[PDB]
């Protein structure tokens, strides 16, 4: 019979790769908060206590 | 100067949700509710009910 022949084989392309995934990390930066704590306290002064 | 700002959230009663808001599309200008085991009423602009 006619014997089978081996396949030539896949032709591979050597190269260098970079794989990127979807970005989920939030964008971060430095901010500065300026504010003023305004505290108004109303105190009733009793005979012995406040 | 503000010496205090008491901010509260009162519920709208059933008889106002159905009779006023759902029926006429309007809301009363007075908030009558129960807070801290007490009947408390607030009038908008310290005026009459509208």
């Amino acid at each position: 019979r006619r014997c089978p022949t081996r396949p030539e084989g896949q032709n591979y392309t050597e190269g260098i790769a970079v794989v990127f995934k979807e970005n989920i990390a939030p964008y971060k930066f430095k901010a500065t908060m300026y504010y003023k704590d305004v505290t108004v306290s109303q105190v009733w002064f009793g005979h012995r206590y406040s | 100067q503000f010496m205090g700002i008491f901010e509260d959230r009162a519920p709208v009663p059933f008889e106002e949700v159905i009779d006023k808001i759902n029926a006429k599309g309007v809301c009363r200008s007075t908030a009558k509710y129960v807070r801290n085991n007490m009947e408390t009423t607030a009038f908008h602009r310290d005026d009459h009910e509208t």
